[PDB]
């Protein structure tokens, strides 16, 4: 299929091709996608959770943003 | 940012 891990199967969970960190492909306008990484994040499974997108051009999530 | 889906 599209992705080898879960095998597109909309009922199973997939930290590859959804969520990076729940799993979930729910709410897609509310994933961010990782712009070192190209992974996906729900704004509210991160730690911080964000109550909103981000405005600004890029992104990047916990494994890849530098030490603040 | 990216999301995965954008509403426009
Ligand atoms: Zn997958
Ligand atoms: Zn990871
Ligand atoms: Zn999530
Ligand atoms: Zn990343």
């Amino acid at each position: 299929p599209s992705c080898k891990h879960c095998k597109d199967d909309v009922n199973r969970l997939c930290r590859v091709c959804a969520c990076h960190l729940c799993g979930g492909r729910q709410d897609p306008d509310k994933q961010l996608m990782c712009d070192e990484c190209d992974m996906a994040f729900h704004i509210y499974c991160l730690d911080p959770p964000l109550s909103s997108v981000p405005s600004e051009d890029e992104w990047y999530c916990p494994e890849c943003r530098n030490d603040a | 940012a990216r999301t995965k889906q954008t509403a426009r």
